[PDB]
């Protein structure tokens, strides 16, 4: 349950970096990209401070949580950062509830 | 707008409901990407 804080969600990666992420993504397909390096691109999203790029993060996340039944759990914890960092409260509220 | 963003993004919570310790989280192994990142 190596969870993240607020704290982290809030300090961004250099686009090179974000774009090594975006990179290994798209090699290994996209959505149909494993799950540990879809999450690792939409994280480094939501710590963006683009607020485009902190939707796709969650959309990316959202992916997740529908796809994999044993990553539900964390992904809420997850989902409630990103969300909140956005603003869409009654999201972060509803996920956090569950 | 947002609205693209919202639709994209709902969660039926009813359709897909919460049902392991020992599975690492997806958070640990971000960690570990972004220090290696750092050297390459």
């Amino acid at each position: 349950d190596f969870w993240p804080t607020l704290k982290d969600a809030y300090e961004p990666l250099y686009p090179q970096q974000l774009e090594i992420l975006r990179q290994q993504v798209v090699s290994e397909g996209g959505p149909t990209a494993t799950i540990q390096s879809r999450f690792n691109y939409a994280w480094g999203l939501i710590k963006s401070t683009d607020v485009n790029d902190e939707r796709l993060g969650v959309k990316i996340l959202t992916d997740i949580y529908k796809e994999a039944e044993s990553r539900r759990r964390e992904c809420l914890y997850y989902l409630t950062i990103g969300c909140y960092k956005l603003g869409e409260y009654s999201m972060a509220k509803r996920y956090v509830d569950t | 707008s947002a609205t693209t963003f919202r639709i994209l993004a709902h969660l039926d919570e009813q359709r897909y409901p919460l049902p392991e310790k020992n599975l690492p989280s997806l958070f640990e192994g971000f960690k570990a990407t972004v220090s290696i990142i750092q050297q390459r």
